[PDB]
């Protein structure tokens, strides 16, 4: 364990290099300052350009994809944390990727089983739209027999990150006292979720054409519409299922987005 | 007595793979182990056994594998998986992973009737045949799974799913805490792909008066998109109850089938003496349709639709069409179906038929009874805007056309034919095409046919290949003769419409010869083609 | 060189058998001398001449030493527990073909045998294939050892000399473009 | 073979109506008639179960398989524990199942009433012994059982009634198609005589007079061409009351297999007259009556021989090798002479082809 530990204190210690290295040629310190400029929360990174510095975190980054995807915004926040500039934002900062992805480019006919847990890139034409709605992220309470105040955090499987808890909605105290909800304290994101299908220039003839679904949150939602031709890029992870105790072995598939072209 | 079956067990494993490893034709060969290490060098991991060969190996095992197969079958994937351990080793670096194996089955029996599998069958090997029906997507199914309790955080890992359309069940308490306290991490599962298909009885073996019944079948990993619906095939697999009544499937072990753009120098010296002929163009008009007396001039039209012209896009990115388009008029009857019907067959991509029009990018359309578009014909794309929706379906073809009698339409169509005093003429051709039908009936008592017309399989690929590879153009002194018989018909309907389809006829023609350049030739053989069939509709009706 | 050739030069080997025939002088090849023949007493010919007579029904042929069980046992761990290739008999595998192919009646245990020739190929074949895929990651040599090779071992693998000589123009050029 | 033969009981004496049964009947031997509207497909059911015991590997059972439970253990007695349990796949028994529902006669029901309806079960080797619209008599055992949710349906505490089937005669099975050497040899003293032909065309419809042209060409169209269609066919076409349908009524009478009906292909939700004709004859009355999905289907009907279903990316074709015999009714009432055959029928030359 730790070991892990110091493993991920090295990687993470790599990617806070890359990103405030003293003389930045890669110039995402100069992209950073304009992001925080702008108020915007995701900072877009060429693959191929960490490839070049980081070889062994950039093809790492696609088959081991989560603790380097984790590490690499952990660096972010300490690179953000040096400037002179002040974190306004009360989620957190986010990455997305571009480059050059070669085994992973698929499509809805060619995403297998063989590819789960790695980075793809996808491509499509948008089928159905959820309208955006809002999920609860941390909660902030305030006691009035007590004069304390409590939080809570929540986790979902559907979030990169892959701790979970408990989930309750909290009501009281620990010794049984009532508490009261802090609506401008507490903190919800926007979701919406989408599908997409084959391109038609590219599904065999006569057969039905496949289709994929997609989940995306905060600065991603309410950017796509039926009928858009995109491309996307983002996580292909398997999603599992309860019923009285019972479980089918056919589990439900999705992409988690980083980002959309 | 768990020690009893773990003997059982490991004694079917010895037993499989002095199997695998000892049966042979005679000689060195040794067919499982050469097939196993030439698939295991290909990545692919799997094998195939025929289980005749197996009972003269060995009776009991076979019988065994047969009435007990959930029991029996994960033996022989493990002693397969040994097997090939023991073939590759030492391998080399990158590679020491051990891969995991499937084995398929074949069986030589008559198959059962799907209205016959009886009751005592179920949990056996049965062979089944029908048609694929339908498929669905593929899907991930989870073979092995982690559970941690939610509340403690104790966890059971590698809990073993068993296949088919089996759900399982969760421990219900903690074994280290409410009821049903255990989650499933969805990152530590592994998972293989699915397919679920329809099969239906052949409409041979269905009883007289009946509607056909169907089975469902259930695929996994290596036999999942082997098929497509309409295929006949040949199927091995187990018998199952999908989970006091319940629903029958089929857990599918073995798949047995029962069923252009690439050339040779051969097939490109064979075109090219073709296009060397000077008789050529006149060969494959003679070579359209043979059993159809006369029309010369009609197949001389079909054969320039199916090569058709040049299509160019000029930097202002206006394009210019390539496509011909026909049409035939006057009676009802004289073969004209069948001529649509061997257009459809010469096609490299076509339709016959009475949308239909969209079907057919790159194409030729055959359409009958045609008085039963305007935007299709010319923009090649057809448009909509009604209540709630507007969109655009473009597709480039060709299209044949035969009538039975709008004068707003002949503008779209290249060239127009009526067909039209037989009777003395027609006394031999009655001769002939009844002498035609009487040697049928007697019947029912490679670029040349014997006749020495062309073959159906030798000009279907002439014009695949014709069509990706000659593209001409005009030369100088083609162009001028066309200015001049245009301004004298125009001032002795003239249209520029009229004029770029003499060109498109013009490099069509071209095209079959194999040429760089159209030339005067060319010009009057067209020029002939558009007066000999236009002037007829300014002479009729 | 093909496996013909390698099969044609392994024919020259000498080998043990037991005549029906009788005959009273030697017969004096250009290769040497091997008769005389007597009838139920073994002597040693060429394989070539040992196969020709069998297929006459003139003898009985008697099968190498290292044809039995337990040899090809030991030779099976030895190869099983060296790194590099180990040491076998001359023409090992063209003999062991030659002689299940035209008499096979006269060998001892034949399955067993036949089973133990073939697990011998199958991990040489494997030791061969890694030290060439070992071999085509290199740029610091243009030399290799491989002791103990048979002659139809090295005739199967002559892909890694072509694939040396391109790699020696790619490494000439590099050499060539170093500044000065 | 076998395991145990049955005993099916035929000829009991009462019968009663379905309309009829009181609480009397229940648990008593019956006998009723009807026809049948509903079937389901063959499924198989559990007759016989065994368990495993996981806590030792102890085999529990036999449990002989009741009618409306599900049956367990609770103790295994080889370790005197609840031990869990598993079904055991290596000694469970199956046998086949099927459900039917059966109504009054039509024929039967008195002035103005509807008529009631049951369910029949069918077990083992009667399974698939009937179809919807056959006409058919069962005899078995009047039984009934507790069901909750029927209770809150009605308001008061009613029980569920069934008949569980213990033989069956189906009155609209045809005659066998098989000869006899006395056949065989009347029909050769037939085929000798020389005026043979005039004894079959004047003898199909004899009460008909005349027509002699209508009765040859029904007579060369009950056999056969050899085959590249085989068949011929035929239409006919005639005015109110010319006894059009009489003869459509002998050939009926006659034809070895047909299909008589009136204006036809399958439809989805089903065979359509012409697949249920197929290898047969199809007798069409009220032809120029037809709706044009009639026309379209009857068209590719005529064309292929078979016709084409699709429906929801399902794709199929069905066998329809039929011989067709038609009747019609000119336009306007009555034909006239002053027009042709095509101008006096309204079907068009592709159909009249
Ligand atoms: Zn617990
Ligand atoms: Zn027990």
């Amino acid at each position: 364990d730790r070991a892990e530990d110091a493993r991920k204190q090295e990687i993470t210690e790599q990617y806070l290099n890359f990103l405030d290295n003293q003389a930045d040629t890669f110039h995402y310190r100069q992209k950073i300052v304009k992001m925080m400029n702008d108020g915007e929360s995701r900072l877009v990174m060429n693959l191929d350009e960490i490839r070049e510095i980081l070889p062994e975190r950039a093809e790492g980054l696609l088959t081991q994809s989560v603790l380097e995807m984790n590490c690499l915004q952990s660096a972010l926040q300490m690179a953000i944390n040096r400037s002179d500039v002040q974190a306004v934002v009360k989620t957190g900062f986010h990455v997305g990727f571009e480059g050059t992805f070669g085994e992973r480019h698929v499509n809805p006919r060619t995403l297998k089983s063989s590819y789960l847990g790695n980075l793809v890139c996808c491509e499509g034409i948008v089928t159905k739209c959820s309208t955006v709605r809002q999920k609860l992220l941390t909660s902030v309470h305030y006691c009035p027999a007590t004069n304390k105040v409590l939080e809570k955090k929540f986790a979902d499987f559907t979030m990169l990150d892959t701790a979970v808890t408990n989930n309750n909605y909290p009501t009281e105290d620990e010794n049984k006292n009532p508490l009261e909800t802090e609506f401008g304290h507490s903190v919800y994101k926007d979701h919406q979720t989408f599908t997409i299908q084959e391109l038609p220039e590219s599904a065999p003839a006569g057969q039905l054409p496949r289709a994929v679904d997609c989940v995306a949150d905060l600065d991603l939602a309410d950017r796509v519409k039926p009928g858009d031709r995109v491309r996307i890029i983002g996580v292909f992870r398997v999603l599992p299922n309860k019923q009285n105790g019972v479980s089918s072995g056919s589990f439900r598939s999705i992409i988690i987005i980083n980002h959309i072209q | 007595t768990g020690r009893e079956l773990i003997a059982e067990y490991r004694q079917l494993i010895t037993q499989f793979r002095n199997f695998i490893r000892d049966f042979s034709t005679g000689g060195f060969g040794m067919i499982y182990r050469d097939q196993l290490k030439r698939n295991y060098f290909s990545h692919e991991y799997r094998l195939e056994i025929n289980l005749n060969h197996l009972k003269n190996f060995d009776e009991d095992i076979e019988m065994k594998l047969r009435k007990f197969p959930g029991k029996v079958l994960p033996a022989l994937e493990e002693a397969a998986k040994i097997v090939a351990d023991e073939i590759t080793t030492p391998r080399p670096k990158g590679e020491e992973k051990l891969h995991d194996i499937q084995v398929t089955l074949t069986l030589d029996e008559y198959p059962t009737s799907l209205r016959q599998v009886k009751s005592a069958q179920v949990s056996q090997v049965v062979k089944i045949s029908g048609i694929i029906v339908a498929a669905a997507q593929v899907r991930s199914k989870a073979t092995k799974v982690t559970l941690q309790c939610r509340q403690c955080k104790h966890t059971i890992p590698d809990v073993s799913i068993k296949p088919g359309l089996e759900g399982f069940a969760l421990p219900r308490t903690c074994a280290a805490c409410p009821i049903d306290p255990y989650i499933m991490l969805p990152d530590k599962c592994e998972c293989v792909d699915y397919q679920t298909l329809k099969l239906q009885e052949n409409p041979e073996d269905v009883p007289h008066g009946e509607m056909p019944r169907h089975l469902q079948l259930f695929t996994e990993r290596y036999l999942t998109d082997k098929v497509v619906p309409g295929n006949r095939v040949t199927i091995v697999g187990v018998y199952s109850i999908k989970k006091g009544i319940r629903t029958p499937y089929l857990r599918v072990l073995g798949i047995h089938m029962e069923t252009f753009t690439t050339f040779t120098p051969e097939e490109e010296r064979m075109f090219k003496t073709l296009a060397q002929r000077k008789d050529a163009y006149e060969l494959i008009a003679k070579s359209i349709a043979p059993s159809i007396y006369g029309s010369a001039d009609i197949k001389k039209s079909i054969a320039c639709l199916l090569f058709g012209g040049a299509r160019k896009k000029l930097p202002d990115g206006i394009t210019r069409r390539g496509d011909i388009n026909v049409l035939l008029l006057g009676d009802p009857g004289t073969a004209k179906s069948q001529l649509l019907k061997f257009v459809e067959q010469v096609s490299p991509i076509g339709v016959y038929t009475s949308g239909a029009m969209v079907l057919a990018d790159g194409g030729v359309v055959c359409i009958d009874e045609f008085d039963k578009i305007h935007e299709a014909m010319e923009q090649q794309t057809i448009s909509i805007a009604k209540a709630g929706i507007t969109t655009t379906l473009n597709s480039r073809c060709s299209v044949l056309a035969a009538a039975n009698s709008m004068p707003t339409i002949l503008s779209r169509f290249d060239m127009i034919y009526i067909v039209k005093h037989d009777v003395l003429k027609d006394a031999t051709l009655a001769k002939h095409v009844i002498e035609v039908h009487v040697n049928a009936s007697a019947a029912k008592e490679t670029m040349f046919d014997t006749d020495g017309f062309l073959t159906i399989e030798f000009l279907k690929k002439f014009v695949t290949y014709a069509r990706l590879n000659c593209g001409p153009r005009l030369t100088p002194q083609a162009s001028e003769k066309l200015v001049n018989h245009y301004v004298k018909m125009r001032n002795p309907p003239i249209t520029v419409r009229q004029l770029e389809a003499i060109v498109r006829i013009a490099e069509s023609i071209a095209k079959m010869e194999l040429q760089q350049f159209a030339t005067d030739k060319h010009v009057e053989e067209a020029l002939r083609l558009f007066r000999v069939s236009t002037i007829e509709a300014a002479a009729t009706g | 060189m093909n496996a013909e050739r390698c099969e044609f030069i392994a024919g020259n080997s000498l080998i043990e058998v037991i005549p029906s025939i009788s005959d009273d002088r030697p017969i004096h090849l250009i290769s040497g001398d091997i008769g005389p023949f007597e009838a139920g007493v073994p002597c040693r010919i060429p394989v070539w001449t040992a196969i020709l007579m069998k297929r006459k029904h003139n003898c009985k042929v008697v099968a190498p030493q290292w044809m039995d069980v337990d040899e090809l046992k030991k030779i099976l761990t030895s190869e099983t527990e060296s790194q590099g290739l180990a040491k076998l008999p001359d023409h090992f595998f063209e003999i062991s073909h030659m002689l299940v192919r035209d008499a096979r009646e006269d060998i001892f245990e034949v399955e067993a045998v036949k089973s133990l020739v073939q697990d011998i190929y199958d991990r040489r074949d494997a030791k061969l294939r890694s030290s060439a895929i070992e071999f085509l990651r290199q740029n610091q040599t243009c030399h290799a050892q491989l002791d103990n090779v048979q002659l139809i071992e090295a005739s199967s693998a002559r892909a890694t000399l072509e694939a040396c000589r391109q790699m020696g123009a790619v490494v000439r050029n590099k050499h060539e473009s170093t500044p000065l | 073979v076998c395991n145990e033969i049955k005993v099916r009981i035929s000829q009991l004496p009462v019968e009663e109506d379905i309309r009829m049964l009181r609480q009397v009947h229940l648990n008593m031997l019956i006998r009723t008639a009807g026809v049948v509207t509903i079937a389901s497909g063959i499924l198989p059911q559990l007759a016989v179960v065994k368990y495993d015991c996981v806590a030792c590997g102890y085999l529990l059972g036999p449990f002989v398989q009741q009618n409306d439970e599900e049956v367990r253990p609770t103790i295994c007695p080889s370790c005197q524990g609840k031990g869990p349990f598993e079904l055991n796949v290596e000694n469970t028994v199956y046998h086949n199942y099927q459900r039917i529902t059966m109504q009054e006669s039509p024929n039967k029901v008195a002035a103005g009433r509807l008529p009631r309806s049951k369910d029949v079960i069918l077990l083992g080797d009667l399974c698939d012994s009937c179809k919807p619209g056959d006409e058919i008599e069962v005899t078995g055992v009047y039984t009934n059982n507790f069901d909750g949710s029927l209770n809150y349906k009605q308001g008061f505490p009613v029980f569920n009634t069934l008949i569980h089937a213990n033989h069956i005669t189906n009155k609209d099975k045809m005659a066998s198609d098989q000869l006899t050497d006395e056949d065989i040899k009347a029909i050769r003293e037939l085929s000798q005589d020389p005026n043979i032909s005039q004894r079959v065309f004047s003898s199909i419809a004899p009460s008909i007079y005349g027509h002699d042209d209508v009765k040859r060409a029904i007579a060369l169209a009950l056999f056969r061409g050899e085959a590249l269609r085989g068949d011929i066919n035929v239409l006919l076409c005639g005015d109110p009351g010319t006894a059009k349908s009489q003869f459509l009524r002998y050939a009926a009478h006659i034809a070895p297999r047909s299909v008589l009906t009136t204006g036809l292909t399958a439809y989805v939700q089903e065979a359509g007259a012409m697949v249920l004709a197929d290898k047969g004859v199809c007798l069409i009355d009220e032809f120029d009556k037809m709706s044009d999905q009639d026309r379209t289907s009857i068209h590719e009907a005529m064309e292929q021989q078979s016709i084409s279903i699709s429906k929801a990316g399902i794709v199929t074709s069905l066998h329809a090798r039929c011989t067709v015999i038609a009747a019609s009714n000119p336009i306007g009432g009555r034909y006239n002479p002053t027009r042709t055959f095509a101008e006096n029928v309204d079907l068009t030359e592709p159909i009249l082809s």
